[PDB]
RNA sequence: CCCCACUAUGCUUAGCCCUAAACCUCAACAGUUAAAUCAACAAAACUGCUCGCCAGAACACUACGAGCCACAGCUUAAAACUCAAAGGACCUGGCGGUGCUUCAUAUCCCUCUAGAGGAGCCUGUUCUGUAAUCGAUAAACCCCGAUCAACCUCACCACCUCUUGCUCAGCCUAUAUACCGCCAUCUUCAGCAAACCCUGAUGAAGGCUACAAAGUAAGCGCAAGUACCCACGUAAAGACGUUAGGUCAAGGUGUAGCCC
């Protein structure tokens, strides 16, 4: 068979890889911001739990970890 | 008006039907003979198909009890230097003469195979037959 | 079969390559793609048959000592002769001796090919020296003899959509004796 | 074509051909059958062919199946009283199994005929209403009665538009 | 003179040629029949459309099929077959049902002499596949006499208009079996979901059972 | 699919039908913003009279004005209906001739 | 792309990353070879049963979300705007910086003889010029329509004149891409082909083997015959089709246009 469908996919992937290459510094700043909001959204979900259960502060000795950082 | 659809039924069925429908005004000369004396199988086109998997032809190999005696005789004594004459319908080869004596001695009550084969060779030598062992 | 097709309908037909068949063959007939394959395969057998005869000592002690090597073997499709190219040695005089021995042997070789009855109907075998070294042999023979002297956008409608009124003309309208002398 | 072997089983006509309508006592029917063995063949065909018909006629009876739990196949029925009915089905055909449980725990044809008659009392022919519940919607559909004004206009004397006009 | 000819397809075929480029030829499909069971079809090819008409119709009468008809008005049994990618499902129908079939099947049925039949064509609606698929299915229908001879039993027709009266339609010419045909409690026959969906009333289509001219 | 798979997946779910430029409505009222002509996509050649209108829904859209000759002007009221102009890419609305400020085409 | 040098890398060890045209492009298991063998090609056609998956193209191996030792990543994976197609297989044609094979007999190359290409002149065309025709115009135009222009010819230009006009008018006005007529061209070819028949499942298509296997073929061309000095040679002949090839300005003529 012909490879015309593969050729369409080939160009789409080449242009995408090149686009990501050109903007990899902007995309890295955007990704960093999303992970911060993701962490904040996670901390809120846990705070909602103890607050809806009648507690006024987090359980004694509980520190919400950073589960989205590269470290 | 007629039909050349040779793969649709048979010449008889196609002819009989078109005669009923009035398409053929007169019956062909052969129709009445076919009707009175039809073939064993109605000649209907069929496409020969190839066998696959566990399907095997029903034809069986033709063997006889004496074939065991013939195989041993050819192994021990080889084919006779006498030439087969397949034109004579009553031709008897040295192997056939051996087989007939072998059968006669078996009917006399002997049942051993190795013993029934050695006594047969002696009988023929007494009758003047040449039996040169191959080895 | 293989990607190379071998479903020939007349597969069982007996291949008969003889000089007589060519004269009764129809030149109007156009050779099949696989008709060449039968010729190509026969040529391979003729190569193997001659090549094997060449290396056996007994057939001709003169032939074996020469250690002749055949470059190619292509039978004529006419069937007149079996071309048998033999690689030419660099030694100029040895190309004549090898050639002379081959010509004498060739006559006996044809009978020896009848010993292998499958190849029995073999045409007269012809040996050809490879000109790569042989052509130069002729020149150098003359070269030494030679005297060199004292040295010093209109819309195109689809043909399938083209409108026709043949039916409209059909449906519109169904298309539209005694002889005597001295008649008065 | 319809998927599976014996697609007839997945038709409303087939499912309505069951003749086993359990008495109200029957609450649970367990089927213990074996996947292999010549003596359990009827029980396998019973599960294959008839369990769907039994369930269709008895939607509120729990039917639970159990494979290869015991050496022989059997049916066990649990009744509301607390009684249990063990039916050995080894060596019996699927048709005999259906006929057996019909005899011991199925409603007879008389009891079913009565129920069908009591249902006919619910749709009284003399009642008028929507076609869903009644044969006729209005008395105007009865021949001899004053037809509907939608089909035949009424005399001016029988219409309020003109009764008031004369009176006023 | 007893045969009528009907056109089923007229196509303009375009052949690319080595020296003359795209040339226009005509491929015609016509069916012939006498209305009494004898019918056939043939393809015609020519540069002119009227020469193709002559070839197909004249050729068709030399390749006639005979089609068996139940009571000279319908088929003997339901026929469901596929020819290549064209599926044809035909149903035996009573008198007065008419020809509720693909228009080409209607045309072919009038040439054969079938008056009452339902047919549904699914898959590829290729006129040629439909024509030869239809003739293949109509030529392989077993009559009641053939069924009686094959099974050595009576063929008994039960009609609801005649109540419980048993009407023997065919009896075996040879000896009559004494052993009843085995009564399989449940037949292992393959069913059409369209037929079952209809019988149950779950088949709702705005295009089915529409009022049409007499055919 | 198998019967078990057909059971587990259930009856097919139709895609929710896509509302067109009228948002599933027969006509919309619009205010003309500007008038202009559009070139049809090849092989067609013409200057098709179109306009941009603000629809009552708030969204602005290009609408084809059918007929020979119109007098539409900015700030005028028109009624627009569905129907794509086949040779004008992106033009999916049509002005109704004879409603509000858009009058009927003047004969010949 | 070709040549040289050298690095990451290909290796080991320990961790990652988790992709492939990861493809027999054939899901696992069981069964069948009788039915219809079968859209096509691939790889003979199917049945039972189960899981996975698919529902026009493109957007899209993308966006967002989530997960992940991944941080220019992987997995899962949409929508809006847009279109009437996209796509699969096969056939034919065209084309190939496409293979092989055998060829051209004044013939493609070399070989043979005399030329053209340089000079002057003659003549045609182009271009320029002029108030001042037209047509031909790669092979297949260019001493061509012309076996022929000082006037005439003549159809061109300028000026003047006539208006039922040499004609029961006239027009060399447009259209040879409406045509007849007469031709160029391959042709320094041998094929075209009605009417039938058969194969491919009655698909587009195809139809030859001489120890022959589905073709038969009227007619046309070639051939034969005739002309010239033979039976040789040279003429003549040369179909269908190719180039919407040439010619409306040989004449005629369709359509359109002019009529002080
Ligand atoms: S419905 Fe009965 S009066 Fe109208
Ligand atoms: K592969
Ligand atoms: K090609
Ligand atoms: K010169
Ligand atoms: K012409
Ligand atoms: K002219
Ligand atoms: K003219
Ligand atoms: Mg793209
Ligand atoms: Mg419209
Ligand atoms: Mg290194
Ligand atoms: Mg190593
Ligand atoms: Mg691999
Ligand atoms: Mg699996
Ligand atoms: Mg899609
Ligand atoms: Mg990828
Ligand atoms: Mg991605
Ligand atoms: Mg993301
Ligand atoms: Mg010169
Ligand atoms: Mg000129
Ligand atoms: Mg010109
Ligand atoms: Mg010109
Ligand atoms: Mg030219
Ligand atoms: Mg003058
Ligand atoms: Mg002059
Ligand atoms: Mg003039
Ligand atoms: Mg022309
Ligand atoms: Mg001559
Ligand atoms: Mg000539
Ligand atoms: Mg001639
Ligand atoms: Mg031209």
């Amino acid at each position: 068979k012909n490879v015309l469908k593969i050729r369409r996919r080939k160009m789409n992937h080449h242009k995408y890889r090149k686009l990501v290459k050109k903007t990899r510094f902007l995309r890295r700043k955007v990704q960093e911001g999303r992970l911060r909001r993701k962490q904040i959204k996670f901390e809120k979900d846990l705070r909602r739990i103890w607050l809806k259960a009648g507690l006024k502060e987090a359980p004694e000795g509980w520190q919400t970890p950073k589960i989205y950082l590269r470290g | 008006a007629g039909s050349r659809l040779e793969t649709v039924g048979s010449i008889f069925s196609r002819t009989r039907d078109l005669v009923r429908a009035g398409v053929l005004k007169e019956k062909p000369l052969w129709f009445d003979v076919y009707d009175a004396f039809p073939p064993l199988r109605e000649p209907v086109f069929q496409r020969p198909r190839v066998r696959y998997g566990k399907a095997k032809a029903p034809i069986q190999d033709i063997w006889y009890h004496e074939d065991r005696i013939r195989a041993k005789f050819y192994s021990v004594y080889g084919s006779g230097q006498r030439a087969f004459d397949l034109f004579n319908p009553n031709f008897k080869s040295t192997c056939q003469r051996f087989v007939e004596k072998y059968t006669e001695l078996q009917k006399l009550g002997e049942t051993d195979e190795e013993k029934l084969f050695v006594e047969t060779g002696k009988a023929l030598l007494a009758e003047g037959v040449i039996l040169r062992r191959v080895g | 079969k293989v990607w190379y097709e071998s479903p020939s309908l007349g597969s069982h037909s007996t291949y008969k390559p003889s000089k007589l068949e060519f004269l009764m063959r129809s030149t109007s007939k156009k050779t099949r793609k696989e008709d060449h394959a039968r010729l190509r395969a026969l040529n391979g057998l003729l190569y193997k048959a001659l090549t094997d005869l060449l290396c056996t000592p007994e057939v001709s002690q003169e032939l074996y000592d020469l250690n002749v090597e055949l470059s190619k073997v292509s039978l004529t499709p006419d069937f007149s002769a079996c071309r048998a190219y033999w690689k030419t040695t660099l030694s100029a005089e040895q190309n004549a001796h090898m050639e002379a021995v081959l010509q004498r042997s060739a006559a006996h070789m044809r009978h020896l090919l009848m010993s292998q009855q499958t190849l029995r109907n073999v045409p007269p075998i012809v040996f050809v020296q490879d000109k790569g070294n042989a052509a130069l042999a002729e020149l150098d023979q003359l070269l030494a003899v030679a005297d060199f002297g004292p040295r010093d956008g209109r819309k195109r409608a689809k043909p399938r959509l083209e409108q026709d009124s043949s039916l409209k003309s059909y449906l519109s309208g169904e298309e539209v004796e005694y002889e005597c002398y001295a008649p008065d | 074509p319809m998927k599976g072997r014996f697609p007839i089983r997945r038709t409303l006509q087939y499912l309505s051909q069951g003749n086993v309508v359990f008495k109200d006592s029957v609450k649970v029917m367990t089927v213990n059958y074996n996947t292999h063995g010549e003596l359990g063949e009827g029980a396998r065909k019973f599960v294959f062919f008839n369990i769907p018909q039994i369930q269709y006629k008895n939607p509120w009876v729990q039917i639970m199946m159990f494979k290869n739990m015991t050496p022989s196949p059997f049916l066990r029925f649990y009744l509301d009283s607390g009684e249990q009915v063990l039916v050995d089905v080894e060596t019996k055909s699927n048709k005999e199994i259906m006929e057996h449980i019909r005899k011991i725990l199925g409603k007879n044809e008389e009891t079913l005929r009565e129920e069908e008659e009591e249902k006919k009392q619910l749709s009284h022919p003399a009642n008028f209403g929507p076609r869903k519940y009644c044969l006729r919607e209005c008395i105007c559909e009865v021949e001899g009665q004053v037809p509907c004004p939608s089909l035949v206009p009424l005399p001016k004397e029988m219409r309020g538009k003109y009764k008031a006009a004369l009176k006023a | 003179e007893d045969f009528d000819t009907r056109i089923l397809e007229v196509r303009n075929v375009f052949t690319m040629t080595a020296k003359e480029g795209r040339k226009k030829s005509i491929r015609v499909l016509v069916a012939v029949g006498n209305g009494k069971g004898a019918a056939g079809f043939s393809i015609g090819k020519a540069t002119d459309r009227m020469d193709a008409f002559r070839k197909a119709k004249n050729r068709a009468v030399h390749h006639l099929h005979y089609i068996e008809r139940y009571e000279d008005h319908t088929i003997f049994h339901d026929i469901s077959l596929r020819f290549k990618r064209t599926h044809i499902k035909m149903k035996k129908q009573p008198k007065g049902y008419g020809l509720r079939c693909h228009r080409a099947i209607i045309t072919i049925c009038r040439l054969i002499g079938i008056k009452d039949m339902y047919a549904k064509v699914s898959g590829s609606i290729n006129m040629l596949s439909l024509t030869q698929g239809l003739f293949r299915g109509l030529s392989r229908q077993e009559t009641h006499q053939q069924l009686a001879d094959k099974k050595g039993l009576h063929v008994v027709e039960i009609r609801e208009e005649c109540g419980p009266l048993p009407i023997v339609v065919a009896s075996p010419r040879g000896p009559l079996r004494k052993d009843p045909e085995p009564e399989d409690e449940v037949p292992d026959v393959k069913l059409d979901w369209e037929d079952v969906k209809t019988a149950q009333g779950m088949k709702r289509s705005v295009w089915s059972n529409l009022k049409r001219a007499a055919t | 699919a198998t019967l078990n798979q057909m059971h587990r997946l259930g009856p097919p779910k139709r895609p929710p039908r896509k509302l067109g430029p009228t948002e599933g409505r027969p006509q919309l009222k619009g205010v003309v913003l500007c008038t202009f002509t559009r070139k049809p996509k090849k092989p067609n050649s013409a200057n098709r009279k179109c306009c941009r209108v603000r629809l009552s829904t708030g969204r602005e859209a290009v609408c084809f004005i059918p007929g020979e000759g119109h007098t539409l002007q900015e700030h005028q009221i028109v009624l627009v209906e569905g129907g794509r102009t086949q040779d004008l890419p992106g033009v999916k609305l049509t002005v109704v001739r004879g409603k509000y400020d858009c009058g009927h085409v003047q004969k010949k």
